[PDB]
């Protein structure tokens, strides 16, 4: 919503500055987007009349003119605009003037002939950019007057954002009405006198959907001049409100729309077959709009049709051939009220957004159609001429909106606000807003006016009382409530503690978009169909990630393109894997995923430049899993993943539950995405490991311990962690520590076999151990390794 | 092509994580409980004068809880604090109500048994507002004990004496042995304490409380002897990672 | 819970968030779930105001639709974008650079 | 990340006031995202928010 | 429940938490320990020779009679305790006040909060892919640079 300030001050002119008025409009719930002047800054430009215009003797384009500006003599001006005649009233920038851009006007010769000034155009003054010619002023223009006094160019075009509520503030009257209640000043309304019909013609108008169109006013205007010029006062009032001048008929309908908030339309009477039928469209009925595009309408859409075809979308957009063209002479003015629930959504269903639909879907004043119809008729006749027939009134008083009767109790008022507002100040505010207020015992009962559509409950009156009283004049009071601790569980593992650990291990947290390129995601997870986004922001962001690796790997590529090979990052977020048995057909689990690459460290004088390998990432994961205290119950099993190298990939199990993956990206997938080298990735389901073991103290042995080493030779395919878990499970009465300190493959052991060097630490709380039971317990573990792994001792 | 197959079950390349002392874990828990209640954490020196540790708490020089307090002294004025009171006395003098603080720290007494150590940690809370009542002291303490042990356990409030509170009380939780077990002390702040810090007991009131950290840690994690905390056996501390 | 509580809480929040006794204004707005509604602005060094917070007293139709009585209970809600409050707090120019994840940009927030 | 620093700061601000942090899914239906907030189907908030719709 | 106002506290983003520093040390392989404030002066006088410390006239023991001038006396005493129990590699730290007599400080004694630690033994425990090397100077400084990097002032640090 854009409007002129001088137009607003014609209804209410408070004794405040423009910016003081803008902030006052902002504090009323109408955020101002900007306050811009109507034209550029300049001085020395005046009105003038060309007295003589002749051909330039040495320039076929130019014209030698003599212009009078009320001075002692006539000024010689050279101009090359095509619309430069002799009976014209122009805007003259005399000598000494300066235009936007510090364009000083000095006397000079133009192709030989003298010129003592310049004839201006709208673009040369910063008004608009209509550079088709120079300015054509009305014949009544006072000669010696400055252009800023005649055109009122000391004005500002205020732009405001009007929320879906406050539907009344979409016209000059609506904003001026609310500016009046903040200053407690009366509202000056122009005298809108009915015109009174002078001819007899009409046409049958029947509405078959009274619930959608409670009121429809039609009026025929016979014999008008469509090509009549729009007066300048109306061209500027429309231009200062963000509406260009088109034709004299549509400029009148746009003027009353901006002045009163009432949308209006004009048909060609001679192209209307039979009459007007305000009806719901047939399901599938097509209609050609003014822009040439066709619309296959639904039965939900209200249309203005005749007895044969459809002519327009009810209160949204006008048709192509049903409108006013360049040879029509008799028009039919539509001015109606449509139920907002019958107009909302239909425009966006067809990608339309008009001045009409935006106001009908929010609600226009149902006591306004007649006042606007009489103004449009008077303004149309005084511009295009003609004779107006009678007003066709098709009103259903039943389906009209009812003014609600709301009761406002003093109890809820000071409860929702917390600040006492005097009852004298409450009753005035509600009355100035147009409510019929009935005072009572600690209570009010107001009837919302006809133009308000957001007043339906008691709380709506609280917002109105408070916003007029001023939010900046309500004090602050800290909440007095209960101090209750809540539920804490020591067994919980904080995600922030895990991110802290990864920060202390050399990882940087990143955040990637949830929707990813399905081309890249299909390379990482082939054959899995992802949830797709119809009408997305982009096709490279049109697939809900089923893992965080697509965004992580895309991030390491983004940083490797900036001369940064070494990237250690991690992310936490939800994955979206489709599932029938999941709520909404999609299971959203919180995942923890990361990726490392490059050298293990940055270049250091005492640290070897080696590429990160598998055991570097696992060591970071074992540090994460060590927080849960369940690291003794974690197993890494080599399982196939299409995105991971088959020989260096691992599934992460916790007491039988696989909680994620860890491994190096497959070298073929590494060739794609052009990863600069070997990269390690992992992913973890957070809700599976977000619970830690609460400690319970055990008695420490006061007696010394004994360590024994064993050399166990097994097949190379035998996982070494399962041998350690067998030594620690067999020996539980005495074996308190099982650690592997060397793995040997080569000369001394047959090919396909390896020797594991394992240290056993034995200790008891009640005595000191001796070699009798020490060798017996060690032999108990050696035999257990031979029954499960066919192991041996070397 | 090439099969660089490795065993993924070998221990990873890492340094084993360290842990916090079991007293610190308990202290950080209670701070997180009262943190969500508006209780700021306050710290102060471990060496105090007789004013901030005795006199300002309605404990004159002749009072028994002073010489018979197992107190370490340096002069006739300087001493090792027996309570984190010097930091609460100083806060009440710097600001007016409302106050809502907890003051953890080390305190020193002169006994050394299985149940006593010459040094130990103490957590002392304090809240001073307008309508602070004894019903509030029961509520915020039953809330704490229910959450510290994560159990709806049996508690009881028992009359006691503290020179800086009246009404005074100690609370017990139903020990796992059938008998009661003293956990913490508390009480409404004494009007003489508020008087010499610039607070009028006619306008404001409040309650304070105190508890031993080694006490609640032995109950929570099942620690047998109290000397285990300060021996710092790595095998002992590695259980609280 | 009243509008005076909503103003005092967010005034404490904004001042502690920017660590500065800064100027703040409450202006009415609209949200289908609050009435009265408001938006909270702060004045940056650029001279103009900057909207950061949206807030309002919870609408009675929402309290109704969950099992709460608006005649018995009340309360306010608020909402804010973290990227906008991060840019003002740390001086971040282009908002898109949060999700580019340039390590040269993330290293500044150690 | 610079925005998680902000979230963790705000949580510690409202943590000292009794505000318990709650989390939930990102793919919601129409009731928990619009209807339960007094935003019916004909309300323009379903389009002025500019929403990604799966179905 | 207590009925009181919900007013936020004083928060300074420029503050570094001692819990954040303790947590970082835990992630670098350090175990927190707590020792007594009074130590043996005969052991403290060979660690800090010629530095007269505040003594207890009537202590529980002469081995616990001198308020510590630094945390090294209690830390190194804890190292020997664990080493006498077949634990060669210890990596511990402690936070606590020190007690240094200062006539310009309150009560003639200054009590500043310290952060001290000590490491020994091999860098790692016996690992199948890590070589047994004893810890050197640049290992402990590396952990200190990680602690100092939390302040964003490491570029303004000299050794
Ligand atoms: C109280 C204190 C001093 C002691 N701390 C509280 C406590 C209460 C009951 C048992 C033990 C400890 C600080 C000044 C105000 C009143
Ligand atoms: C659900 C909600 C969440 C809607 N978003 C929060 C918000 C509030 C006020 C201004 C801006 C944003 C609001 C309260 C009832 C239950």
């Amino acid at each position: 919503m854009k409007f002129s300030e001088l137009w607003l001050r014609e209804w209410v002119n408070p004794a405040i500055d423009s910016d003081a008025l803008a902030n006052q409009i902002t504090m009323a719930g109408l955020e101002v987007d900007g306050v811009e002047p109507v034209a550029g800054s300049f001085h020395g430009v005046v009105v003038g009349e060309v007295v003589e215009c002749a051909q330039h003797p040495n320039a076929d384009k130019l014209r030698v003119t003599k212009v009078n500006v009320g001075g002692d003599r006539l000024l010689d001006i050279v101009c090359g605009a095509p619309n430069c005649r002799q009976g014209l009233r122009v805007a003259v920038a005399t000598i000494g003037a300066v235009l936007p851009g510090d364009f000083k006007i000095k006397a000079a010769k133009l192709r030989g002939e003298p010129s003592e000034g310049m004839l201006c155009s709208f673009s040369e003054l910063g008004i608009s950019d209509d550079h088709s010619g120079i300015i054509e002023l009305p014949a009544d223009a006072p000669i010696g007057t400055d252009i800023r006094e005649y055109l009122k160019l000391d004005d500002n075009t205020i732009e405001i954002s009007v929320t879906p509520n406050r539907a009344d503030c979409l016209g000059i009257i609506g904003v001026a009405r609310d500016v009046a209640v903040l200053n407690q000043l009366p509202l000056v309304q122009p005298e809108i006198v009915p015109v009174g019909a002078t001819i007899d013609d009409t046409l049958p108008i029947t509405v078959e959907a009274p619930e959608a169109c409670p009121r429809y006013l039609g009026r025929v205007v016979k014999g008008i001049n469509v090509k009549a010029p729009t007066p300048l006062w109306m061209k500027e009032k429309l231009r200062r409100c963000g509406i260009r001048s088109i034709d004299a008929v549509v400029d009148v309908t746009n003027y009353v729309l901006l002045e009163l908030g009432q949308p209006m339309h004009a048909f060609d009477k001679d192209r209307i077959e039979g009459g007007i039928v305000v009806r719901m469209a047939k399901e599938g009925e097509t209609l050609v709009l003014l822009d040439g595009t066709e619309a296959k309408l639904n039965a939900d859409t209200l249309v203005i049709a005749d007895h044969n075809k459809a002519l327009a979308m009810g209160g949204i957009f006008g048709g192509e051939h049903s409108g006013v063209n360049d040879e029509t002479q008799n028009v039919l003015l539509e001015c109606a009220f449509f139920s907002p629930l019958s107009i909302t959504g239909r425009a966006r269903r067809h990608g339309l957004h008009t001045d009409a639909s935006h106001r009908y879907e929010r609600g226009v004043d149902p006591a306004l159609q007649h006042k606007a119809m009489e103004r449009a008729t008077r303004l149309l006749i005084d511009i295009c001429g003609g004779e107006a027939g009678p007003v066709i009134d098709i009103t259903n008083e039943a389906t009209l909106p009812k003014r609600a009767t709301i009761t406002l109790r003093r109890s809820k008022l000071d409860r929702l606000i917390g600040h006492h507002i005097a009852d004298e100040q409450v009753t005035d505010i509600l009355r100035r807003l147009g409510c019929e207020v009935t005072e009572g015992k600690d209570e009010w009962q107001a009837v919302a006016p006809s133009w308000r559509f957001d007043m339906e409950i008691e709380e709506d009156l609280v917002e109105e009382v408070a916003r007029v009283y001023g939010y900046n004049n309500i004090p602050d009071e800290p909440v007095q409530a209960s101090l209750i601790m809540g539920t804490h569980r020591e067994a919980d593992l904080s995600l922030k503690r895990v991110k802290t650990l990864l920060n202390d291990k050399g990882y940087q947290e990143v955040i990637t978009y949830s929707f990813v390129d399905p081309k890249v995601q299909q390379m990482i997870h082939p054959g899995v169909e992802a949830l797709l986004l119809p009408s997305p922001i982009s096709v490279e962001m049109s697939a809900m990630r089923l893992s965080l690796w697509t965004g992580l790997l895309a991030t390491v590529v983004y940083n490797q393109n900036r001369q940064q090979n070494r990237v250690r990052i991690f992310e936490s977020g939800l994955r979206f894997v489709p599932d029938t048995q999941a709520p909404l057909g999609i299971r959203q689990d919180l995942m923890l995923a990361g990726v490392i690459c490059g050298n293990r460290y940055e270049e250091h004088w005492n640290l070897a430049k080696e590429t990160v390998d598998f055991y570097d990432l696992k060591g970071d994961l074992e540090s994460v899993l060590d927080l849960t205290g369940k690291l003794n119950e974690v197993e890494f099993r080599a399982e196939a993943n299409p995105a991971l190298h088959p020989g260096q990939s691992a599934a992460i199990y916790l007491k039988g539950e696989r909680i994620g993956f860890v491994g190096v990206v497959h070298p073929e997938l590494e060739r794609k995405l052009d990863l600069n080298g070997r990269t390690l990735v992992f992913e973890l389901e957070w809700n599976k490991l977000a619970d830690r073991v609460v400690p319970q103290a055990r008695e420490i042995s006061r007696f010394p311990a004994n360590r024994r080493d064993i050399a166990v030779v097994v097949a190379e395919n035998v996982p070494a962690a399962d041998i350690l878990s067998e030594c620690k499970k067999v020996g539980v009465n005495q074996v308190v520590g099982v650690n592997l300190f060397d793995v040997y493959r080569g000369k001394g052991v047959a090919e396909g076999y390896k020797s594991l060097a394992i240290s056993l630490i034995l200790q008891d709380t009640s005595r000191t151990l001796e070699e009798e039971e020490i060798a017996a317990t060690v032999a108990k573990c050696v035999e257990a390794l031979k029954e499960r792994f066919q192991a041996s001792l070397r | 092509l090439a099969a660089e197959t490795i065993d993924v079950s070998l221990p990873g390349r890492r340094i084993e994580n360290g842990g916090l002392h079991p007293v610190t874990r308990t202290i950080d828990r209670i701070e997180s409980f009262f943190g969500e209640l508006g209780f700021t954490v306050a710290t102060g020196p471990e060496i105090e004068d007789d004013y901030h540790n005795f006199d300002a708490l309605n404990i004159p020089g002749h009072h028994p809880a002073r010489a018979d307090h197992d107190t370490f002294w340096f002069d006739t004025t300087r001493l090792l604090r027996t309570q984190t009171s010097g930091v609460q006395i100083r806060t009440m003098k710097a600001q007016q109500p409302p106050i809502r603080i907890i003051a953890p720290g080390r305190v020193y007494r002169n006994d050394y048994d299985q149940t006593h150590t010459p040094m130990f940690h103490q957590m002392e809370g304090l809240i001073v507002d307008t309508n602070i009542s004894f019903t509030n002291l029961k509520g915020t303490l039953h809330d704490f004990l229910r959450n510290f042990f994560e159990e709806d356990l049996q508690i009881r409030f028992r009359p006691s004496y503290f020179p800086f509170t009246e009404p005074s009380a100690e609370v017990d939780v139903m020990g796992k042995n059938g008998k009661w077990l003293e956990v913490l002390g508390c009480g409404m702040v004494h009007p003489n304490v508020l008087r010499n810090v610039g607070i009028d007991p006619e306008v404001y009131s409040g309650f304070a409380f105190g508890m031993g950290m080694e006490r609640l840690t032995m109950l929570r994690y099942g620690v047998t002897d109290l000397r285990s905390f300060f021996e710092n056996d790595l095998r002992f501390l590695k259980q609280f990672k």
